[PDB]
């Protein structure tokens, strides 16, 4: 089961429903068809949020060594605003 | 003070193993529960160190005091050395929330005197200047 | 009332370091016979218990990040049963070997910290007992017969 | 050994994972479940190189250390309209703004 997250600039990101539910905001946005539009999050930010969804589900409760989640300086502030809105 | 070392006087050989990209600050809580800093560990290095049974350790980013994990948990307690084997204290990154990781990066790029010049909501100003600190984290674990 | 415990620490540590060739730098009136009595009483303790003096000078393992805990650990155990004069003499003599072994391991900045911890513990955890037992004046005459 | 990928076509990006022992046709199969297009209508790409439906993802280059969850490898997807295959076209992500002043070293 997948979900389509749509960025402000029209990019469609097809992520697994389990990964997207990392965000409690996206959880409520789907529980009220399997799509949701982020009129404020551009594709260069929303693509990085989905990478975090993959990273978080991969390494949570994993005994192996955990790599750093990288954040380029030019997206750090926009990504923080997005993380604050999405609560993840 | 429920989070303290126990003066057992029983040695415990431990190996601090830094499996993280950070420079790790070992933090020993003395018998009164006060944290004490020990020499840091560069990324990917290990040290055989002399500790004692029933002591309390926690591990931090030496530069930013970001919380780290040790054997997938908050605190490490040395135990009995069986068969002459040292106890491994595998220090790893936790899986930070996206928000906290973003706060780490923005903190590393902006002086604290300029946090409030960023065009973000006022709540994120408080989050940015709410730097991770051993004391407040110690008191959180106490109420658990 | 009472004497200045800080000067008693400074004068004693400066004497203990001079016994090994080290000169100490950075750093109510006490009579002169109080200092010279603690000198002889401390040197007398160390000769009588050179076994404990030797194992202590060896098993210190002083580093700047353990020196504080080492002091408090030994001092708490020293007065764990109670306070008397001989254990106060051993208290100064223990602070002496930590200052000596500090300079041995090229950690002379620790001498200032040890002096401060000794002064703190005197003014805070021994002053009530000392003054309730005749002060330092009572101590000089308990050692009087030995000079 | 798991690789993590972004399957991209035009303004679509599929975040999925597969094994290195998995083959390009098997990757075309999971695309079919998501986008409802059979593998015979799918061309897959790594940069500008069409992938054979029998080559394993490891042979093409997708390894554990070049397709990580925090930096997934990009796979280009091209669909067949009727008879002719469409050329691969991927619209780039938006650009970040200029780095604000208090964030410049």
């Amino acid at each position: 089961m997948y979900v389509k997250l749509i960025s402000s600039d029209g990019h469609e990101f097809i992520v697994k429903r389990e990964h997207a539910l990392t965000s409690g905001t996206i959880k409520a946005m789907l529980s009220g068809t399997n799509e949701v539009n982020f009129r404020e999050i551009p594709s260069h930010v929303l693509s990085k949020v989905c990478m975090y969804f993959t990273y978080k589900v991969r390494y949570t409760n994993s005994s192996t060594e955990i790599p750093e989640f990288p954040i380029a300086p030019e997206i750090a502030l926009e990504l923080l605003m997005a993380a604050n809105f999405l609560d993840c | 003070p429920v989070l303290r070392s126990v003066n057992s006087r029983e040695p415990s050989q431990v190996i601090f193993c830094n499996r993280s990209p950070r420079v790790v600050l070992p933090v020993w809580l003395n018998f009164d529960g006060e944290p004490q800093p020990y020499p840091t560990l560069p990324p990917g290095t290990g040290r055989r160190i002399h500790s004692y049974r029933g002591h309390l350790w926690l591990f931090r980013d030496a530069g930013t005091h970001d919380g780290l994990l040790v054997n997938q948990t908050e605190l490490f307690v040395p135990s009995l050395n069986v068969d002459g084997q040292p106890i491994f204290a595998n220090i790893t990154l936790p899986v930070y929330t996206l928000k906290e990781r973003c706060l780490q990066v923005v903190r590393s790029l902006v002086k604290p005197e300029n946090y409030r010049r960023l065009d973000i909501v006022r709540s994120l100003y408080e989050d940015l200047e709410d730097h991770p600190n051993v004391q407040k984290d110690l008191e959180r674990l106490t109420q658990e | 009332t009472g004497y200045d415990n800080r000067e008693i620490v400074m004068k004693y540590i400066h004497y203990k370091l001079s016994q090994r060739g080290y000169e100490w730098d950075a750093g109510s009136p006490v009579p002169p016979v109080v200092h010279l009595t603690l000198r002889q009483a401390g040197d007398d303790f160390s000769r009588r218990y050179r076994r404990d003096f030797a194992e202590m000078s060896s098993q210190l393992h002083l580093t700047p990040f353990t020196a504080r805990g080492r002091f408090a650990t030994v001092v708490e155990e020293l007065f764990r049963d109670g306070v008397n004069w001989g254990r106060i003499v051993a208290f100064f003599e223990f602070g002496g070997v930590m200052c000596v072994e500090s300079v041995n391991r090229e950690m002379s900045p620790l001498v200032d910290n040890i002096a401060l911890w000794m002064t703190e513990y005197l003014n805070r955890h021994l002053h009530t007992w000392i003054q309730d037992n005749g002060g330092w004046d009572a101590f000089v005459e308990l050692y009087g017969p030995s000079m | 050994m798991d690789v993590f990928l972004m399957i991209r076509r035009h303004k679509t990006t599929i975040f999925t994972d597969a094994k290195e022992s998995s083959t390009v046709f098997e990757l075309k199969r999971i695309v079919e479940g998501i986008l409802k297009r059979p593998p015979d209508e799918q061309r897959l790409y790594k940069d500008d190189q069409l992938l054979d439906d029998g080559k394993t993802l490891g042979e093409c280059g997708f390894t554990s250390q070049t397709a990580r969850p925090q930096a997934p490898a990009t796979v280009g997807l091209a669909f067949r309209a009727d008879d002719t295959f469409e050329a691969l076209c991927i619209e780039p992500f938006s650009s970040p703004p200029e780095l604000p002043d208090v964030m410049k070293p």
